[PDB]
This record gives structure tokens, C-alpha cells and sequence, in this order.
């Protein structure tokens, strides 16, 4: 059980158990939305949650909030 | 479960390992009800393009399945699915153009003037120049991609 | 039909035309409509957000001295608010009045460059967005509801069942949609000019123009026509 | 205490209401050890400009009166000035033009494409024709402002 | 004693007396900005204090918050 | 001074040539630096937010490795979070450490289209913010001292005497400014190379093309030179 | 005798040295029956603009003069008037465009790829760039013209 | 006695039926001892230029060979070659442009006044802009051109 | 009226439509339009001058098959050769023919991006120059005229008398003009289908596109229509 | 013997038997030039040469002048 | 080198400023270079025909003040009117002068938007062709020539042997190129300020904004510096 | 008696007595014209017929040729 709030509000609340790579769970939210994965990137308090992540090597609790950032660009 | 995740974040090589039936493939996979899905996958696929005809066709013959699969069904407004894809190249909205000029006249009154003025620093207007030189101030983006579907518009 | 006062009609020139971009044209409702304000009327201008929080008051008026449904409206600024500050920071917003009460609510709505509306029929007990570009608004509803929710379980301790509850975007074929890319402003209030009157959308593009005038006069004198 | 309800909120006969003096007495009224207040006086000033002499000559006249008492003062930086007016006047920075263009390449290599096609309904052409023919996808505002300033840069 | 929360967070501490117009607390706020007045309005709990608009027909709390919004515009 | 190694310049166009746009071509910190990333580093394109979260973080490494200041800094998507959720919604952010244990602490900057830099120099006890566009910040600075202050009377009750802070925007014509609208990203890069091993700032335009080399270079190999 | 001397070399002074009377003096030495006497007119009297109210007005007052004197009179064709203006502003006309841009596709297509090879000395990019900056080939004249037509007609 | 054949009148099938033996083919039946018979030839192969890669990449590794073989050689002058390519797109020369809007100024000044008068005929407003709203006033060639090689230029 | 044939429109297409641009699609009079040729009829196009050559031609042919006035039709590079090169550069140019047989006389003109077209009606014993773009055009017909006496009184020693002869331009209220930029080249066309049959010019802009696609058909078959 | 004089005064002095083809003296002539035959269009005292067309089916008088025209467009 | 009149620049300014467009400047040879006319040497401006058909007649002056070679200067509107006149036309040209007894003779050349530079050495026997943008020009020669046999063997029946004449075009190599679209009229004057003096071509790009302030002066005062 | 042929054919015959001014012939011309004198200029078998000239200076033989030609301009 988890959330992915996005730089916004939309909450799409999700779930999976603590064991397996989250990369499965990136494709999976980026599916459902207007622009690609490598347009957004996914924070869990703070660290960026690499994709050779796992919730847990993460330590992250359930219920807990993954939210998601769009790319920034500066000049 | 090929295409799903080509269409997750699109990659020239993502599409050419899909082979001869991917053109088809994306196409089936999307469903034209709603003239949204189909910009949304209008998009991804040709976000993709490329200078090199192995992508180039490829994207092609493929917009093209999505698009005859998708004229040909009485569920779908070209109006809007036109119109949502001009909004998203942003060749359509984007800014109060109107406002936008009307806010410069002054300004543009003023800041030519000044140049002009004995007062003006010589060693300022070569600055001014060269600054409204630099590629961020000289490329025009949508103010391109216009002119370029104008041409095409009007056959050549 | 209508057709035009020739008057009249110069008298709105009066109000686009030039001179001060300051020289209040009409007051009410604490909106003081300005040259500048009333400008953006204009061919092809881009309405402003007090051409509407007026005309979308006229809306509530007429439909008190015309006797149509209990019509509540809200601001512009508001849903923008309420989209980032929940319901504890929009609280104080709804002085002075049982919302449930009112049969009808028009909430404004503004997407960076856009125009959208959306129609809270309290009546049959759900909501509807309406959108001239195509473009669609599903988690706007969902948000929307869920202050109302609040605007009940909150200020009034009675909770609020979400079954009962329905909201749906208005599909393109549905209601007409516009053929450029500044109309939007117009196509949100005629939407609710009709959708208050309970009156069917019958308009479309090739009279926009004219309602924009009509607008202008319709703003000067507070009469609804 | 006239000159600052003026700047307040800037009109063109609030500024003429303030008669010949208004040049010196705005420009005297303005700090100018930092490059920005200048700027924000600047742009307030001109904000007002009409076609109309009255309103014109004004603000030329009262500009001057700024950028010379500007000019001459070593804590002017004329070069932040310059900059931070351009960007206000959005003739610079605005959108990463680069990318911007960089991603309609694809949509723009596609969405032509389509236009050509047998099964683009006959129908369309002239309604996308039409819809980026509209001022709002026509009218160019910076990339505007930009070449009339350019056209004075070169002198004529 | 008051405030003035725009739209984004800066907080510029005011402080009048309930009788007097506010008209004058207008020109005052947006003395100090990058853009003038006509491109902001004041709301105050939700109703737009006009000019004629006074702290004593308004029932104001001492130490409230009067929120600015910037001009809004859509096509 | 330096000069470029005539066959990893050759190495670069391949990291920055033509190729797939998601080839990976460097890792750590937990930020994949792939193709389209470190292609923003191209003549007069703008850098992204991973060449500099990355950048940003050498220059930890660097300062550990060469010995420089205790350095600690803050991600891109750092500031406007908090900018927008107090600290309460930043509290967890700060984990597995105490902030005032060090001596320097980078905090990158973006407003829409800029990159800013705001150097907190904890040992002085203030904070320094670096704009190469001459663009002032003090609400930023004002702010980020207001999440220290919470950072601490929080996050260990003991508060924090506001007197001993202070805050003050670095004038045009004291650092160097950049000369067009597109190089504002490395301008806060190398405002932290040497800030953060307290060196002046030398450099100048007429220089940064090539900073903008090594960069991906120094990126690739993960060496700071 | 004064009008005649003007038209046929005009200057902002030869304007000027007519007083008020000027104004009404050429509109109404100028027959109106034929469309292109009074373009004709209309050119000769715009081509004094300077930036200088003296002269900016004194040309506005005039050229109402003469259309008014001209709008008023069927045996005038406000269309021709208005098509023969656009083609001696080069507005319209001028070269065929369709054409035109036919044929750069081709070197267009070409000079592009042939930049991007690693065949194309680094030195040159920088001079082909360099070359395109310049004023003759950066300053638009007409394009110009047109685009600020347009602003006004859609009002502001 | 092929290549010659071609060169005389290009065709898109005058190149392809040359095989693959085309590409070096043309390219070493051309002098590059001097900058224009290069010119000369590089317009000539694409001036067949067509959106199908069977054209197109022809025509690319095509002109591949002439450059290489081209730069490769102390007698030739890649400045006046660039150069007298530019010309040729007319992205150089082509109107003194300087001159060209130094006449517009006035007649513009004018026709936009004229436009806003209440004397003009509100009928006309409509087809003015109709008017430099049609292809011919609309489209821009080199200035086109332009643009796009600047876009290459700037690597993205 | 006329409408058009579902099967030949679409054997319109194959002409106007991709393919080669040499593909001979007609010949006739020594002129071969081929593809390139014929695509000029495109909407918006302007006219080459072999579209024109030939499309002149045929209106010889069809007033010889319908019976209509003695036609004598000129070339697009007959004008300019002569406005250049007086008479006796162009005397050889009237070979095998008394150009004063004739009753009607089509003469196409080319001013550099224009189509105008003079029409020397040799029975009334008078010319007039038709201009669709209301440009005037004196000093051309009083050239033309000075063709005809020296292709006269050197062609035949019988002089010839100015005084029975006349020339005049027609007024923009007379004739049809165009509304665009582009299509001055059927109009110059249109002006002879009609002229040459003593019929009046009764047509507008709002058929002109038409015009031109029955125009490559007409010239496909090389039957006027 | 022939000549080519072109739209300016270029006097490309020629040479054939009347017989064969003028098509391979349209080649050749459009050979030496900065734009193809098809920009270009060979006339002969008025009448325009075609590519079928033969000196023997003209009837040319040797040391005789084959003028050139430029393409024309108009709109 | 040369260095600038702190006060004589300041009077450039008066005759390159703003002031009337006909104020006449400077007078001589029966040409009047007025404000206009001399506006046209500003930065980027592209030469008239006067600012020409003078400097290039200040030339001859300072080759008979300075002792230089016997130097005879044709105007702008002559190669033209040569180019379509042949001799006949151009008679009456060469009056009161045998062009023969001259050493060098220099011919300014106006191809639409170009200057180009034709110096007919008349000593060496022989006519070289200078182009600042690399543009060839054979047929230019080769024309000329045409006009001096003819200068001859009608205008003294001494005919005029070919062999001893030799023309060339100078390629990009030899001489300097410019690197703009705007100074190709200085880059003629000034292969002319050379040739003239039989001194070699070693200016360039980098100086040429100079040449043309100096010119402007050269040409107020008359006197060649 | 005179004439003043144009840079194309126009023959606008005129006609004065050989002692005064020519200016006075130029913005005669120079009056029927589509553009300003200073775009056109006098020349008469060569020499650039000046203002301050008079065909009383010049020796001009009545019904003799007064060319004409458009300025030029080149970069």
C-alpha cells in the first residue's frame, strides 16, 4: 500500500510489497499520464529513488508518500 | 505488453524492436473514442523522430495506422483531436499574444528612443546588439513549427 | 431573434474606443469594470478575470428578477485557491450562506491560458464541466466534490454520501466548441447563461462576436439581455 | 508625493498632471544606485506611451531625464540594467527555445506528414489552415519587439 | 495591525486604524511592487474589497490576512 | 592555467554526439546521467536539473577528497518545495544528519527559467545569494533562513538567535555576470567550485564554453578538475 | 504652385513650409477619380515621416485630408487603392513565394546535413553562423511591415 | 555521359538510375579547383530533393562525396563557396534591406494611422487583413531558411 | 451552371498529385506541359508560361471549332522582346500570316510577377488592356499600337492612320479583379476565354479555384470546356 | 553553323548538319549554364523549337539565331 | 598607421546624423552628395551610386595631385547602359578625350545588389576583373573589351589587335574577401584607392567600418587621405 | 525642342529655350513619375547634367536625347 503524489495533488494511490525493484513501479505510474518517465522523477523523502532501488534497500513504510517531481531547466 | 512499455517512455530502438508489426500494433492498442488518448499517443510515437529514415518511416507508416484506424470511426471528433494537438505544439494558446504586444508598445517606444540619445553610452548599444543576438533570444520555436505546416498547407 | 440598437451600438464604441484605461464604466458587487477591463471584449482579445466575475454575477441577478433556479456563484480566484489550499484555507469563503441550499452552482475556471466552467447542479445531486477547447477535467470534479463534502462534514457535522454524487465532462460533440484560440472567455459564460436558465447550448461560433458586444452593453447598464 | 502616487499605478494623464516638471522631478525621485528600481521606474514611465504626441513626448522627454541622471553615477551597473529590461521585456529568457524546438521536430515531422496523406479528410486542411491563421497563433509579440529594436541597432 | 499574504508568500506587515478607507492602504501595498495595482486585487475571506470599501463596513479582525491575486486572463 | 587532452575530447562528442538519448553514461548519488542529461551541456543549450544535481554532489566528493570545508548540499527540487510547504513538509528531508554540523551548506536555485545559487556559509553565520543575471533575492534568502531557524528549534528544541544571521544579495559588479541567455547553468555551478573551496570568483564569460567541456567530462569521469 | 514643388521631391522642411493650410492644400490639389493619383499621393506625402511630432502629425492631418477628400466620391475604388498600396509597400506581390520556397527544400535538405558531418571543418560552422547573423541577412523588411499592419487591425 | 546527362536537367529518377556508382560518380566528374563549379554541382543534385528516402539519402550520400572530395584540396576556397551558396539561397544579398524598410517607416506609419480613423470605411479593416492574410503575403521564403539552418547551427 | 465529374476529378489529381516532374501530361502547338508545367494551376500557384502558351492556344483551336472570331494569339515572350527590340527585332515574328486578317488580337503580358492582357480588337479598330490587379497600363498599348504601324507600313508600305485607332485601360468597376495575391494568371486567361467570344466578363474571386482545376482538364484534353 | 544568344547578349557560337535532333543541342547548350534546360525554353523567330523538332523539319538558314527565354510567372 | 581627429569625427556625425535628407554636403565633378546620400556609408548601409561615382572621381584628382598613372574613370550608369547599348550608343561617351593615352582605367560595376570593380590596365595591356564576394565575372571582360577595339577601329579606324589584350578574374585567394552582405561597395572603391596607386591589396574585413568613416570625410573636405 | 528618355523606352518630348536653368526641366519631369527626382538623375551624353548647369553651359543640341537613369545600390 503506498501514494505517488505528483508536483500538483493527483493522488494515485498504490501498493506492492517490500522486496521487489520500484523500476516496475515507475513504468507503471508514468503509464497513466501526459508526458514520459524522464520528464518526471520520483523522490521518497528527499533521496531520488534510483531505478536499481528496492523498496528495500529504501527502508520505506507502508502507507508512506513517493512523490514525483517535473524535470527543471535553467539558462 | 511490448507496446505499453515502449508508450512508458518512447526510444528510437524501443519502436524498431517491435518490428514490421508495430505500425498495427500501436495502432490496435489505442483506443480512438476519445480524441485524446489519440494525441496522446500521436505524441509519443513521433517524439521519437529522428534524422534517419530507419526512424523517420518507421514513425510515419506508424502515425499513419493510429490515424486511419482513426478517421475511420463515427466515436471520434477530429475537430478536437486537432485543435488538443495544435494546443499541446503550442501553436495555439500558450499566450495572451494580444496583451503580451500591448504590454511592449511602451516600453519598445522607450527603450528605441533611448538608444538614440546622445547620452546613450556607445559602448551600449554593440552590448544591446550582440545581446539580442544570442540563439535564446533569436530562436523561434512555435513561431517556426507555423510556417513550416503553412508550407505544407498551401502543397509546396 | 435580436438585432442591434444602432444607438446603442455606438454608445459601446464609447466604451472600447479609446480614451482612459482607468475611467470606470460600471460598479457592483465591489467589481468596478474599467476601460481596460471592459477592453478585453474585444475581437479576438482574451477576457480578463473581472469581465467575468461581473458578467457571472449579472447571471445570479437575473436569475432572481427573472426568477430562475437558486443560483449560487464563486470567483475565479477561487478554485485556483481551493486547488492548493483544501478546505481549512477556503473555510471562511462561504459566509454568510448554506451552500445545499441554493439549487444551482456556477464555479469559473481558469487552466494557465484557459477558460473552463463547471456546473454544480445541486439539484439532481451532481456536477458537470463543460470545457469550448475539448480539453478534458476529470480530477477538477473530483476535487470540486470533495470540498463540498467538507463545505458539509465540516460546517455543518452532517456528512455528505459520495454515491448520491456524480460528475462528468461534457463531451466535444456534446456542447459547441470554439474554432480559435481566444474565444474561450465568451464560451464560458454564454455556457452559463444558458446552463443556469436550464436552457439547452443551441449557440456556436459564427455569432460569438456579436455576443461579445451584447456583453459590453449588457456589463454598461447590468441588464442582462 | 505626486510622483508616487503616479508610479503607484502609471496613467497617461497622470502623468500630465504633473506638467513640465514631472521629466526632472520623476527621474530626481528615482535611486539610482541600484540597477533594478531604475529599471522598475523605467518600465512604470513608459508603461503609459499612446499614440499621441501629449503622451509621447512625456515619457521620451521624461526618460531621458532617468537614463541621464542614470548614466552619469559610477554605482550603475548599465549593463544588469540593459539585461534585467530585456527580460522583462521577455526579449530574453521566457522558454528554454532550444528544447522547445527540439521537441517539435517529431510532432511537427508527423503532424505534416498526416496533412499529405490520402485519408487526411479533405475536410481538415482547410479548418487546421484556418486555425493557426487566427491572431493568436499568427501575432508575434517578442519576436517582434525584438526586430524593431534591431532595425534602430543597425541605425536604419 | 494586519497583513497582506500575496500570491506566493511574502508577508508585508501592516498596521491602521478601522474607520478610514483602505483605498489608501491600496496604493500603499502596491507601492513597493514590480507590477501596479490594476494587475492586483484585494480579497479579504473571499469578497473583493472595493475602494469605497472601508475596515468599518468590512467587520475586520485586527491582526486578519487581506490576500492579493494577480489578474487572471483566458482564450 | 589548463588545456584539453586532445583524445578525451574525442571521448566528449561521443557522450555528446549523436547516439541513443537514454544511454546511461554515468552513475551515482542515485542519479543516472543518460544521453539527453548531459547533452544539455552543449553550446548554448540549458542545463537540465541532473547535470547539476550531480555536479552539484562532485563537488561534495571533491571536498572530502581534497579536504575543503564540511560541504553539504541540497537537491534542485529543495527549494521549491519548501518555498510552498513550510517545514513541517520538509522535516524527514533532512535525514540522517545534523545541518549546523557543517561549515558550508549549497542550495541550487530555479525560478521558472533560471538557475540561482544561494551559498550558506554556516561558520560566519551567514548566507550568501549568487545570481549571475543580476536578478535580486532577498525574500529567498529570508525564507531559507526561516527553515534553519526551524531546522533547529525543532529538530533539537534549541532555537536560534536571528541577531548572529544574516543574509545579503551579491551585487553585479562584484561577481562575474553572464552575456546572454543560456549559460545562467554553469554560472551556478562554478559559483560553488569556488565558493566551496572559499576561492574568489575569477572567471568569466569568455571561458565558460569551455567549462561547459569539462563539465561533462569531469561528469563522466566522476573527477572534479 | 507650392503643393507641385513638394510633391515632386517631398521633404519633412517642404511639408512644413506650407503651415496649416498644407493639410487640405494637397488632399484637395489631388483628384480622387482615379485610385492610383491618389496612392500616388498618399506616398509621396508618408515617405517625409521622420520621428519628430512636427512632422509625424503634419502627415497624419495630411494624409486624412486626402482620404477623406477620397472616401467621399464613388468614382473611387477603395479596393485597388487599398490593393495598389499593399503592392508598392511590397505587401503583396513581390516575389513567388511558393516558388521561392520550392526550391530551397532541396538546398536547404542538403546544406543542413552537410553542417552535421564530421567532414565539415569546425572552423567553417562558426563563419556560416557568423554570416547569417549579419544585418542583410537577419533585418526582414516587409515581414515587418506586415506583422505591425496586423497588430493594429486586430485592434491592439 | 550519365552524369553530364544528369547534371544538364536533374530528375529524382535521373540520380537513382545511377545506381549506388552515382554517389563518387557525380562527385568525381566535378573540378573542385574552383568554389563555383562545386556550387554549381551541389545545387544541381539537390535541387532533386523529395520527402522519400530513396531521394533523399541519395542526394545526401550524394553530396557527401562532393564535399569530402571537395574540402579535401588546397585549391579550393570553402569561404567563397560558403559564401556563394548563400547568395544563391538568397539567404545573402537579394534587396538592399536597409533601404527597404527605411521607405516602409512612412507608409507604414500612415496606412496603420489611416487603418484607425473613424473615416475609414469599416468595411475595408476586413479586407485588408484578409488580404496579408493570403500565402503570398503570408509565406516567408528565406527568411525561412534562415531559420532552420540557424536551428542545425545551434545543434538542436 | 456546370458541376464536376466524380472521375475525372480525380483524374485531376494524378496530374497535380506526386509523381514526376517532367512526365509529359499534354502537347500541342510545339509546347509540352509536363508536370512541373501543369502543377502551377495548384491553389494559391502562380502560372508559369507554357500553363498560359498553351491555355491561349486552345482558345485559338475552340474558336475555330465553335466558329467564333478570326483569333490571333501571341506569345508570353512576344512583349517583352519588343518592348526591347522595335520592330525590326521582331518582324520575322509574323511569319506566314497578315496580322490585319485577323478580327481579334490576344496579347499576354508579363510586368516581372504580373499576368496582364491587352486585347487588340482589330474590327472595331481598337485595343484595351485588361488588368486584374487595377494597375493602369498606358505606355504598353501605345507600344503595341506602334507594332501594328510598322508591322504595316513595312510589312505591306500601306501606312497606317493613328487617328482611326484607340486604346484604353478598363477601370477597376468595369472588369472583375482578384482578392489575393496569387492568382492574376487566370484572370489574364479568363479575360480571352471570354473576350475572344464578344462575351462579357461576368465572372468573380468566389469561382476563380474552380476556374483553375476545370483549367487542367481542359488543357489534359486539350478540350475547352 | 549557328549561334544562341540568351536573354542578356551571350553569343554561344554553335555548329550541326540539318537533320538530326535539336534535343541534343538543347543539352548541350543547357550544359554551361547556372540553371537547367526546364528554367529555359529555345526559340526560333517566334515559333518554339520543340524537342521532336529538327533544323530539317524548320527549315533554319545556317549562321541563323536560336534565341533562349527565361520561365515567367505571375500572380 | 592612422589614428582618428577627435574633432574631425565628431564632424562625421553631423553629416551621418540626424538633419535634413537634401542639406547638399559637398559638391564637384557635377555630382551633389547629399545628407541621403552620404547616409548611406553608416554601418551596415549599402552604398549608393553618388557616394561612388565621387570617391572614385576623388581617385583621379589625387592621381594627378599625387603624380599617379594617367587615370580615366567611367561612371555607375555606364557598363549598363553598354551592356544593351553596344558602341553605337555609347559614342558620344568618350568625349573630348582619347581613352588610349591613359595608363589605367577603372570601371565601376553594378551587377542588381552588387559592386563589383573592372581595372583595365592600359599599359600592361590587359583588364583584370575584381570581385569582393568571389562571384566570377568573364563575359563582363570579354564584353568590355568589345567596347575599347571599337573605341579604336571607329574611333580612329586603327583597328586593335586581340592577341596583346588579356583580361582575368582575380580568384578569392589573391584578393581580400568580404564577410558580410552590406560592404561589397567599399570593397570597389578601395581595390581602386589601390590598383590605382599600382599598390598591392593587403587591407581586409577587420578595418573596413573604419574605411567607410574616413570616407565620409575624405569626401567632405575632398581631400583623399 | 527636346527629349528625355527613361532607363526603359517612355519618350516624353519637351521642348525650352538654350540659357536658363535645367532644374526647372528637372522637376518638370520628375513631376509625372511614380518616385522622386533624387532616385532618378540627369545625364546627358555622359556628364551628369548638375542643377547649377544650363544648357547655355552645356552646348546641348535641341532635339538631342536628356537620359535618364534610377539610382543604384549595392552591398
Amino acid at each position: 500500500k503506498l501514494k505517488v503524489i505528483g508536483q500538483d495533488s493527483s493522488e494515485i494511490h498504490f501498493k506492492v510489497k517490500m522486496t521487489t525493484h520500484l523500476k516496475k513501479l515507475k513504468e507503471s505510474y508514468c503509464q497513466r499520464q501526459g508526458v514520459p518517465m524522464n520528464s518526471l522523477r520520483f523522490l521518497f523523502e528527499g533521496q531520488r529513488i534510483a531505478d536499481n532501488h528496492t523498496p528495500k534497500e529504501l527502508g520505506m513504510e507502508e502507507e508512506d508518500v513517493i512523490e514525483v517531481y517535473q524535470e527543471q531547466t535553467g539558462g | 505488453a511490448d507496446v505499453s512499455t515502449f508508450l512508458a517512455f518512447p526510444s528510437p530502438e524501443k519502436l524498431l524492436r517491435l518490428g514490421p508489426k508495430s505500425s498495427v500494433l500501436i495502432a490496435q492498442q489505442t483506443d480512438t473514442s476519445d480524441p485524446e488518448k489519440v494525441v496522446s499517443a500521436f505524441l509519443k510515437v513521433s517524439s521519437v523522430f529522428k534524422d534517419e529514415a530507419t526512424v523517420r518511416m518507421a514513425v510515419q507508416d506508424a502515425v499513419d495506422a493510429l490515424m486511419q484506424k482513426a478517421f475511420n470511426s463515427s466515436s471520434f471528433n477530429s475537430n478536437t483531436f486537432l485543435t488538443r494537438l495544435l494546443v499541446h505544439m503550442g501553436l495555439l494558446k500558450s499566450e495572451d499574444k494580444v496583451k503580451a504586444i500591448a504590454n511592449l508598445y511602451g516600453p519598445l517606444m522607450a527603450l528605441n528612443h533611448m538608444v538614440q540619445q546622445d547620452y546613450f553610452p556607445k559602448a551600449l548599444a554593440p552590448l544591446l546588439l550582440a545581446f539580442v543576438t544570442k540563439p535564446n533570444s533569436a530562436l523561434e520555436s512555435s513561431s517556426f513549427a507555423r510556417h513550416s505546416l503553412l508550407q505544407t498547407l498551401y502543397k509546396v | 431573434l435580436l438585432e442591434l440598437t444602432e444607438d446603442m451600438e455606438k454608445e459601446i464604441s464609447n466604451a472600447l474606443g479609446h480614451g482612459p484605461q482607468d475611467e470606470i464604466l460600471s460598479s457592483a458587487f465591489k467589481l468596478r469594470i474599467t476601460r481596460g477591463d471592459i477592453q478585453t471584449l474585444k475581437n479576438y482579445h482574451w477576457l480578463n478575470d473581472e469581465v467575468i466575475n461581473f458578467y457571472m454575477n449579472l447571471l445570479v441577478e437575473r436569475n432572481k428578477k427573472q426568477g430562475y433556479p437558486a443560483l449560487h456563484v464563486f470567483s475565479t480566484f477561487f478554485y485556483p485557491k481551493l486547488k492548493s489550499g483544501g478546505y481549512q484555507a477556503v473555510k471562511r469563503w462561504t459566509k454568510g450562506v448554506n451552500l445545499f441550499e441554493q439549487e444551482i452552482i456556477l464555479v469559473p475556471i481558469h487552466r494557465k491560458v484557459h477558460w473552463s466552467l463547471v456546473v454544480i447542479d445541486l439539484r439532481k445531486k451532481c456536477l458537470k464541466y463543460l470545457d469550448s477547447m475539448g480539453q478534458k477535467g476529470h480530477r477538477i470534479c473530483e476535487i470540486l466534490l470533495q470540498y463540498l463534502q467538507d463545505e458539509s462534514k465540516t460546517k455543518r457535522n452532517s456528512d455528505l454520501n459520495l454515491l448520491e454524487w456524480t460528475h462528468h465532462s461534457m463531451k466535444p460533440h456534446e456542447i459547441p466548441q470554439q474554432l480559435n484560440g481566444s474565444d474561450s472567455g465568451m464560451f464560458t459564460c454564454k455556457y452559463a447563461d444558458y446552463i443556469s436558465r436550464d436552457k439547452p447550448i443551441t449557440f456556436t461560433q459564427h455569432q460569438m462576436p456579436l455576443f461579445r458586444k451584447k456583453m459590453v452593453w449588457e456589463i454598461l447598464h447590468q441588464q442582462l439581455l
